[PDB]
């Protein structure tokens, strides 16, 4: 069976797989500064599991078949959208936000619950401890409500308290000046116009928290636009660390076990998300809720527990 | 006046008013496990005694 | 905790309340409880959150200070005739002074404010050992002494422990503190009849007990520890919810929903004792704990609650837990009013 | 459509005590994930 | 916005669809065969033969025998000259009066 | 049961006074009872309000015992019946009127009148019947 | 029943009513809880004696010996609560209201 | 009785193995299938009830309510697809499975020959209502509802739990024969009387009796259609059922403990029938008369005479079908018009031709108009009452002159008159509302001819 | 109750002096009663599973209700036994003391007199 109770019993441990190769390094820093590209090579070279920036669309990318399902049916709120109205009264602006960290969030047990199985360091763009600049951000900008910043903050102090700190965190330190002239250059239809002030909030809210922050949880190492292209440099920066801050290092089999446990049940490592309070942002009546339901059910694949759907073609139904 | 004032006030409203009354009281404990122990204390106290729980 | 540790944990706690039934001295039955005492706690010190430590040290100091109680009274016993057997006791300031020991370690008389608290700290899983598994060892001493019990005192017992539960139930939010409310009014109703005959305390047992592991472990399953976070449980699970409104409707003792079972043969047997006022205010007050009963039942099932938009994640993934055990559960605390005449099989 | 409970029925079930009094204003409801040389 | 719910539905007149609509079912067709099947077994099946089955049921509480005996009693009794029918029902010989 | 042995051997509705004695110690222990408690499960500011709280349960307790024995007996004196439920109902509803005079709320005494005067009625209708609210195992 | 039998029987009661209320520590708390016990081995210690059974002489050390599995958890428990909140103080106690 | 419970209890497969649309065609005809066999008991032998065997049995009393549950039940099923179609199968699936639970404990229950084997299924029939009105009521106050529903009828049969163990401790057996066979004369001590409260408090809740019946105008007004009707149509009558059962042990104490049920009664008619004069509400209107119509036949119990009895099961199950089918002509004016007020929806005479008809001898069978066996049994009564006492005419008179001042008033105000002008959306009326109508009248009218087969044991 | 009965050995299911009573059939309303409850159980299993309630794990429908029915009839001798006992020792100790079973006479209602209440 799966890690159960009874395995580690008879033998199965985490730290007799665990070796140099695992690192939780999180690429973060401004919008538009080519950590994306930066984290593929990092990840390429050192062996390191990549992970993609997790959108909207990542919780159905991590489950049935990976294809984007209807927004309406998942997240019901688009960065398209979102750019285009920046207070629109629909509340598309923290209905995103709390989604996109639950999607960083399930992202965050994705690379603890492999790299705990196999022994293979993690790459992420971003985290669910770099989430919180943009809807601090987005509060100053007025992008959202007052409310909204408390919202988020309890669900991340039920949530992001459980699961372990990074050890280097990976910045491509890039100025204003500089990804103002970078956005123009994609043509996408929604980010040629993000406002200059948002993008000019974001780094001074990674300059304040953000880097003090995981200073004393874990090592910061800062790369200008320049120092980030090398990634040659960068490669050797990382493996001459010590990553003796923060509680990673002290970590035997017993709090192991509890965290493969959380990480392979993927209800528990999102369910505080869904936190009882009411948001007129984020909170779905019963009608329109009963109904994406339905249109959910109604889809493949989620009509009954996986391996169990007939009109896929789920042979021997009877038996199993 | 008759039904749907006094005739539920009669029957209803009283009963459930004296539940959620006598419901607010009981179940406003102050935590605090001095006043927890020393209510014990009492009961032990007066249960063997002028309950006359021995004949 | 290492699961081989904790299994021998519970191992121990379930062989500490083994030891209690089958023990004829009165010394053994103390080290029983000693030994479930000496275990239960680290199982509540498991989540290691402030709330474990202040429910373990709540009732650490009350099953602690019963305990010894409990140990006074065998001694007084000791005292008066110089024996050890559980037959029947031989001094009445024994008889009250054990039956006080006994009850609070059961949390039915107002030594019962530990049960509400401490079951609300610790978390929802060791929840179901406290009020399940920790509550045949007393009731398993308190049945073997029924003879020498003392009706005066019991009874009081019987009524302010049911007067109670369904009063505080009423006032709570908390489902832990739902569960043990109710928890305590199903002890009155089961500990007013053990003067009368023990078998249908048994009975009383078995029936609360699948119905407590039935609510238990569907919430379990449903993952909730509030009313309102038992609402979005329809979103995601309309089934539990589906499940667990019958067993709150049997939870009340409607027929033929099971669980009416207990309490109308609690007052058929009452009722031929020539104690006919007792059997009626304790069934009348029953009532209390279906309002909140309902209340919870309005909204988990009964009426859908608005959700959340982080909700809809919860559908693309599932269950992982295999959830022993909670089908036969259900429908042996739901069906089976029918096989009530299973009676002689406890005698 | 039957009527189907609003955030304010919610809220009317969804304090720390559903029958709130002076005595009980002050009081908070519990944290969700219960944690307080 | 409140709330992310749905507007109120529209009431849906089943004669627009289709104008035979019989308010039985959207779909036309079964629409149409459980008007057959609701009318047969119930205004013609229990109805009908349902009603002269209890038209027709057999002596309910005897009563035909209760009037068939009737006038043998009288006839009985009218013939002798003795009373048609005594005051007191039980004989009073087969009864022990106490004291 | 000495304290209420008092009132049981006392017939209803001779010695009155010693009736209405009974009735008071009576009173005043079960308004002791629940003080006691009330000062340990809510426990006041200095003592001075802590006995001032037990003045007040204590009181209230007494003096619904004082004028339900009062009424209670010489209600069946002036009606030369003393088997008549209707002399705890009366009694009953006056004690229980005193409770909203202690109270100071009308609402509150009419439903005590409603409800300790029923009470009364029935606490009478079990000594007079033989009913058992406390019945010994028989079977 | 000789005069010094309900000595500690008194002893006994007077133990317990000192663990009944709490003043304002739980290590005092704790004292009379095996004072308590401390009573009960010495009130049986006298019974087995006096009455010459032979055999229940085993009872006292015992009682005694499972008694501090209650006395070593206590403390155990009273270290945890006296340093998340600092002071053996049990009015902190509280903080479980709802 | 295994002929009507088990083709009952398989029905419920039938529905739950049913497909998508097809639900709502095998439930109807199954069920009206069901009710072609329950019409083979209306034959009652001389003197004897129908006793199958020691589980079930039958007698006059039972035979024509137990067949009106069984017609019942397609009606409630042809009165539930309109709004019920907008929603997932599964939960039209649940629907059906409820009423046929429904149904099926309340076969169960007039088949019952043990008085404690009665109480629980007596009871038994809170859980499916209670469910049903809660579920899809459509209201906001159906929340109240259910908790005034199951408490007010629950704080009466627990009382009655009671007393039933207690006569079975001391009497001996509690089954409908040996109990009527083995009937001793009550005394007059105050325990008997406080039994006698146990045993009938119960019976009144259901019924209900003035004072003790604020959970009809609670659960009628919001509850479902289908649920609305079987509450109203059988539930007041199980309240009914049981007073001439357990009234064989009662006695002579009825005599005596009756006066403050009696003047509860009938006054109480007066002012429930005062009630109907005036409602803002068609259902809670309707509601209202079916307490008065209800209070009608506590004073016929309760007097415990042969014409009485006769009259009471003659208008009890009366009242049920024009209640029930009153309660059709709300749902039909709701549906189009999406509100219960009175005054909303006028002169609907001229807009639906036909319903003017239905909803026209709908009140006139409400009226007691002879020979409808609503007037043979409201005229029973009043004969039996007058015997009683020769004063109880001029309250019960009274009633059927306050029994036609509303009962017009609803067809004036609804029916005639001038159409609203602003309403607009009322279509011509489907089939399926005008042959439900006539599944209800048709069995009333021709019921009249044959009188013999409601009038109960005593006739 | 039996509790201490003269012979009870303890911890013993079925007695092997129970033997003597006529055993339950297999078809015994009761006992299927219980097939249908471990029929009813399999429903509910797949059902928190998210399965096809009906057709899935047919293997598994199979076992609850087989293991249902199975410790049922154990359970059902158990059942008869007791009650049978309860009925044994219950007469022989009528006709161990017959002092406290006096026959009533069986006057008819010849002489009985029961007065009558008239209902006006
Ligand atoms: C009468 C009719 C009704 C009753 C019928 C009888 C059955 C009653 C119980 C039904 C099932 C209950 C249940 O499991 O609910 C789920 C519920 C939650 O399950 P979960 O989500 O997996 O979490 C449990 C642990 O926290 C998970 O912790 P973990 O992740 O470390 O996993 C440990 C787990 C999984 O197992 C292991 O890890 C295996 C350990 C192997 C190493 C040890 C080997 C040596 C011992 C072998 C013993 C065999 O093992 C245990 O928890 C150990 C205790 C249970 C088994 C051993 C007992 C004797 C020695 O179970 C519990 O909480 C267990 C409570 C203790 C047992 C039930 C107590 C309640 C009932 C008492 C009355 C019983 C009737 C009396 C008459
Ligand atoms: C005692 C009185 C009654 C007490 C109990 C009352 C129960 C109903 C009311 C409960 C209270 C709350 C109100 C209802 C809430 C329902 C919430 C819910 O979960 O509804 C939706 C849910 C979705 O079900 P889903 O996962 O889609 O599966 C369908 C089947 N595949 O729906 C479901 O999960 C329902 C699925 C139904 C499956 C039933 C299967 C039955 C199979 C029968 C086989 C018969 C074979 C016969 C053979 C004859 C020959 C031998
Ligand atoms: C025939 C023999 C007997 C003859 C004498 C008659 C009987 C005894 C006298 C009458 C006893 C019943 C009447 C009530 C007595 C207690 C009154 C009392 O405690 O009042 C204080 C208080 C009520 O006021 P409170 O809610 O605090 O609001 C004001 C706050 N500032 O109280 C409370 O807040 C708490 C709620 C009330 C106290 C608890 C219940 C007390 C009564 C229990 C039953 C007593 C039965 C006595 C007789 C039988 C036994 C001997
Ligand atoms: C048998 C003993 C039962 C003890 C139960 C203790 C908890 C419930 C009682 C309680 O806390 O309050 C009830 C009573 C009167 O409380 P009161 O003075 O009215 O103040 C209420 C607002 N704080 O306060 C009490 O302490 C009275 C409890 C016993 C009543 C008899
Ligand atoms: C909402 C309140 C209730 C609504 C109204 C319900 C009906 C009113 C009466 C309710 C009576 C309930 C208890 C009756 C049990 C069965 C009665 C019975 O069998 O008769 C006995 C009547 O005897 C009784 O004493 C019955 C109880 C009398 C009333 C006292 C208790 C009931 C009222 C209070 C509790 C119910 C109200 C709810 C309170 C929250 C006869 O026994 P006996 O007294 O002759 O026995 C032999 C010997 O004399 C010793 O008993
Ligand atoms: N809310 C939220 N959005 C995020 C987060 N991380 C990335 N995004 C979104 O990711 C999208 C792309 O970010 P960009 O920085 O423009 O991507 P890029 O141009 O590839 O540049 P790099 O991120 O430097 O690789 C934008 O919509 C961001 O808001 C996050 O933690 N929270």
């Amino acid at each position: 069976l799966q890690y159960g109770p009874l395995a580690f019993v008879l033998g199965e441990r985490t730290t007799r797989k665990l070796t140099e190769t695992s690192k939780v390094i999180t690429v973060d820093g401004n919008i538009c500064s080519g950590k994306g590209r930066l984290a593929r090579e990092i990840a390429e070279k050192l062996g390191l599991r990549h992970f993609p920036e997790a959108g909207i669309h990542y919780a159905d990318s991590t489950t049935g078949d990976g294809k984007p399902l209807d927004v309406q049916l998942s997240g019901n709120c688009s960065l398209e959208k979102f750019y285009d109205d920046p207070k629109s009264n629909d509340g598309n602006s923290y209905r995103l936000q709390s989604w996109l960290y639950a999607s960083r969030l399930l992202q965050y047990a994705d690379a603890l619950e492999h790299l705990l199985s196999t022994g293979q360091g993690v790459v992420l763009e971003r985290s669910i401890y770099s989430d919180f600049v943009f809807l601090e951000a987005m509060y100053r900008q007025g992008f959202i409500r007052k409310q909204c910043v408390e919202h988020y903050n309890e669900v991340k102090k039920v949530t992001a308290c459980e699961y372990l700190p990074p050890h280097v965190v990976v910045y491509v330190d890039v100025p204003v000046p500089e990804i103002q002239s970078r956005i123009q250059k994609k043509g996408n239809p929604h980010e040629m116009k993000i406002t200059a002030a948002y993008l000019q909030d974001i780094e001074n809210a990674y300059k304040k928290t953000f880097l003090p922050e995981m200073s004393e949880k874990c090592e910061v190492l800062q790369y200008s636009a320049r120092e980030a292209e090398d990634a040659e440099k960068v490669v050797e920066d990382i493996e001459y660390l010590k990553c003796d801050k923060g509680p990673w290092p002290d970590q035997d089999d017993r709090t192991f076990h509890r965290l493969r446990m959380l990480v392979q049940n993927k209800l528990e490592v999102l369910n505080y998300t869904t936190i009882p309070v009411y948001l007129p942002e984020i909170t779905i009546g019963a009608h329109q809720s009963d109904r994406v339901f339905q249109k959910f059910t109604e889809l493949p694949g989620r009509k009954y527990s996986p391996g169990y759907n007939e009109d896929v073609g789920d042979k021997w139904i009877w038996l199993k | 006046l008759l039904d749907l004032i006094w005739l539920e006030t009669i029957l209803p409203k009283t009963t459930s008013f004296i539940q959620m009354k006598m419901s607010i009281m009981v179940s406003n404990q102050k935590g605090l496990i001095k006043l927890y122990f020393l209510s014990f204390l009492i009961t032990i106290m007066i249960s063997m005694t002028l309950f006359n729980y021995h004949e | 905790m290492n699961p081989i540790i904790y299994t021998t944990l519970i191992m121990t706690v379930m062989s500490g309340t083994m030891l209690v039934m089958i023990s004829s001295h009165w010394l053994l039955i103390w080290i029983g409880f000693e030994m479930n005492l000496l275990a239960m706690i680290p199982v509540l010190m498991k989540n290691f959150n402030p709330r474990a430590t202040e429910a373990a040290t709540k009732y650490f100091l009350t099953q602690a200070t019963a305990s010894m109680m409990l140990m006074m009274a065998i001694i007084i016993n000791l005292l008066y005739s110089g024996q050890w057997t559980i037959t029947k006791m031989f001094n009445p300031v024994a008889m009250t002074m054990m039956t006080m020991a006994l009850a609070m370690k059961l949390g039915l008389s107002p030594f019962h404010f530990w049960v509400p608290e401490v079951t609300q700290g610790i978390s929802l899983q060791a929840g179901l050992l406290l009020l399940t598994w920790q509550k045949l060892a007393p009731l398993s001493v308190l049945c073997q002494i029924s003879q020498s019990i003392n009706p005066n005192l019991m009874l009081t017992m019987a009524m302010l422990s049911i007067l109670i539960g369904g009063w505080g139930g009423l006032n709570q939010t908390q489902l832990r503190k739902i569960m043990a409310y109710s928890s305590i009014a199903h002890m009155g109703w089961m500990t007013a009849v053990l003067p009368y005959n023990t078998t249908m305390t048994i009975l009383n047992l078995l029936i609360y007990i699948t119905m407590t592991l039935a609510m238990f472990m569907l919430l379990i399953h449903s993952s909730a520890t509030t009313t309102l976070s038992l609402s979005h449980t329809w979103n995601k699970m309309p089934v539990i919810t589906s499940l667990m409104m019958v067993t709150l409707l049997s939870m009340g003792g409607l027929p033929p929903l099971s669980g009416f079972m207990p309490k109308w043969m609690i007052i058929q047997e009452m009722t031929k004792n020539e104690s006919i006022i007792m059997p009626t205010l304790m069934a009348m007050t029953a009532l209390l704990n279906l309002y909140f009963y309902m209340r919870l039942a309005y909204s988990s099932s009964l009426t859908m609650f608005p959700s959340t938009n982080n909700m809809k994640m919860k559908w693309q993934f599932e269950h992982t837990k295999q959830m022993k055990l909670l089908p036969t559960m259900i429908v042996l605390s739901t069906l089976v009013l029918p096989m009530t005449p299973a009676l002689s099989s406890l005698n | 459509r039957q009527w189907q409970p609003d955030v304010e029925w919610a809220e009317q079930f969804g304090g720390a005590v559903m029958y709130p009094t002076k005595e009980t204003a002050h009081w908070k409801p519990p944290p969700w994930n219960d944690v307080d040389v | 916005i409140r709330l992310q719910e749905d507007p109120d539905p529209e009431d849906e007149n089943l004669y627009e669809k289709n104008p035979d609509s019989h308010g039985y079912d959207k779909d036309p067709i079964v629409d149409l065969w459980n008007m057959r099947v609701v009318f047969f077994f119930g205004f013609s099946i229990v109805l009908v033969l349902g009603s002269t089955f209890v038209a027709y049921l057999p002596d309910y509480r005897m009563q035909e025998w209760a009037r068939r005996e009737a006038e043998r009693l009288v006839k009985y009794r009218e013939a002798n000259g003795l009373p048609l029918m005594e005051s007191n029902c039980f004989d009073p010989n087969k009864i022990q009066l106490p004291e | 049961k000495t304290l209420l042995h008092k009132y049981s051997d006392i017939p209803e509705g001779t010695e009155c006074h010693r009736k209405a004695y009974a009735s008071t110690s009576i009173g005043g222990a079960t308004g002791l009872i629940v003080s006691a408690y009330s000062i340990a499960l809510k426990p006041p500011a200095s003592f001075l309000e802590g006995v001032a709280r037990t003045g007040r349960y204590t009181f209230t307790s007494a003096a619904i015992g004082a004028i339900f024995g009062l009424t209670s007996c010489i209600s069946a004196q002036v009606r030369e019946k003393p088997d008549d439920p209707l002399n705890y109902f009366i009694g009953g509803c006056a004690g229980g009127l005193t409770l909203g005079a202690r109270t100071r709320s009308y609402g509150i005494g009419a439903a005590a009148c409603a409800y300790m005067g029923l009470t009364a009625a029935l606490v009478k209708m079990g000594q007079l019947e033989g009913w058992q609210v406390f019945a010994e195992p028989k079977v | 029943m000789p005069l010094v039998y309900m000595n500690i029987i008194m002893a006994f009661a007077i133990a317990l009513a000192g663990l009944l209320m709490y003043r304002s520590h739980l290590m005092s708390s704790l004292l009379c809880l095996e004072g308590m016990m401390l009573s009960l081995f010495i009130m049986s210690t006298l019974i087995i004696l006096n009455t010459h059974f032979t055999l229940a002489n085993m009872m006292p050390i015992i009682l005694l010996v499972f008694a501090a599995c209650e006395a070593a958890l206590g403390l155990s428990l009273l270290v945890m609560v006296s340093n998340t909140y600092g002071t053996d103080y049990v009015q902190n106690l509280n903080l479980l209201q709802c | 009785m295994l002929k009507i419970i088990i083709p009952t209890t398989m029905l419920l497969p039938m529905t739950w193995m049913s497909k998508h649309n097809m639900i709502w065609i095998n439930a109807t005809v199954h069920s009206l299938l069901i009710s072609l066999i329950s019409l083979s008991l209306l034959n009652q032998l001389g003197e004897n009830s129908l006793n199958f065997s020691l589980t079930f049995f039958s007698d006059s009393l039972s035979a024509p309510l137990l067949v009106l549950t069984t017609w019942l039940l397609p009606l409630m099923l042809m009165a539930s697809q309109s709004h019920l179609s907008k929603e997932t199968t599964t939960r039209k699936k649940l629907y059906i499975t409820m009423l046929i639970l429904l149904q099926l404990f309340l076969i169960m229950t007039f088949t019952a020959t043990e008085l404690i084997l009665f109480y629980i299924l007596f009871e038994a029939t809170l859980v499916p209502t209670l469910i049903i009105i809660t579920r899809w009521g459509n209201q906001t106050e159906r929340l109240n509802a259910g908790l005034y529903f199951l408490f007010y009828t629950l704080a009466g049969s627990l009382p009655l739990l009671v007393a039933l163990v207690y006569i079975q401790n001391t009497t001996g057996s509690l089954n409908f024969l040996i109990i009527h066979y083995w009937s001793h004369p009550l005394s007059n001590s105050w325990s008997n009387i406080f039994m006698w409260l146990a045993c009938i408090m119960a019976f009144m809740v259901k019924m209900p009796l003035y004072g003790l019946h604020l959970w009809l105008p609670k659960a009628h007004v919001e509850a479902p259609i289908a649920g609305s009707m079987v509450l109203a149509a059988v539930l007041l009558k199980l309240g009914g059922y049981g007073m001439m059962r357990i009234t064989t042990i009662l006695n002579p104490l009825t005599n005596y403990m009756a006066y403050p049920f009696l003047m509860l009664s009938m006054w109480g008619m007066i002012m429930t029938s005062s009630i109907c004069l005036r409602q803002t509400d068609l259902k809670s209107l309707i509601a209202y008369s079916s307490v008065s119509h209800m209070a009608l036949v506590i004073v016929a119990i309760m007097i415990q005479t042969p014409w009485s009895f006769m009259g009471a099961t003659a208008l009890m199950i009366a009242h049920g079908l024009t209640s029930s089918m009153l309660f059709c002509l709300a749902n039909t004016n709701y549906e189009r018009v999406h509100s219960r007020t009175m005054i909303l929806a006028r002169g609907l005479q001229t807009l639906l031709p036909l319903m003017a008809t239905w909803w026209l001898m709908a009140s006139l069978t409400n009226l007691a108009l002879p020979p409808s066996i609503n007037l043979i049994g409201e005229l029973f009564i009043i004969t039996a009452s007058f015997s009683w006492s020769n004063i109880t005419i001029i309250l019960m008179g009274m009633n059927m002159m306050i029994t036609a001042l509303y009962s017009l008033y609803m067809l004036i105000t609804t029916q005639r008159g001038k159409y609203t002008h602003h309403i607009n959306n009322i279509k011509a009326s489907f089939t399926r509302e005008n042959a439900l109508m006539a599944l209800h009248i048709l069995p009333l009218l021709l019921l009249t001819l044959n009188p013999k087969m409601i009038l109960g044991p005593l006739y | 109750m039996m509790s201490g009965r003269p012979g009870r050995v303890p911890l013993q299911f079925l007695p092997n002096e129970a033997r003597s009573l006529p055993p339950p059939k297999l078809t015994d309303p009761r006992l299927v009663y219980m097939g249908f409850l471990g029929y009813c159980s399999g429903l509910i299993d797949n059902a928190i599973r998210r399965r096809p309630v009906v057709s899935a794990g047919l293997h598994r429908q199979l076992l609850y209700v087989t293991s249902f029915v199975f410790f049922g009839y154990y359970l059902l001798k158990r059942q008869d036994y007791m009650y049978a006992l309860r009925d044994h020792d219950m007469f022989a100790y009528v006709k161990s003391h017959p002092e406290d079973f006096p026959e009533k006479d069986k006057k008819t209602y010849g002489e009985i007199l029961e007065e009558f209440h008239p209902v006006r």
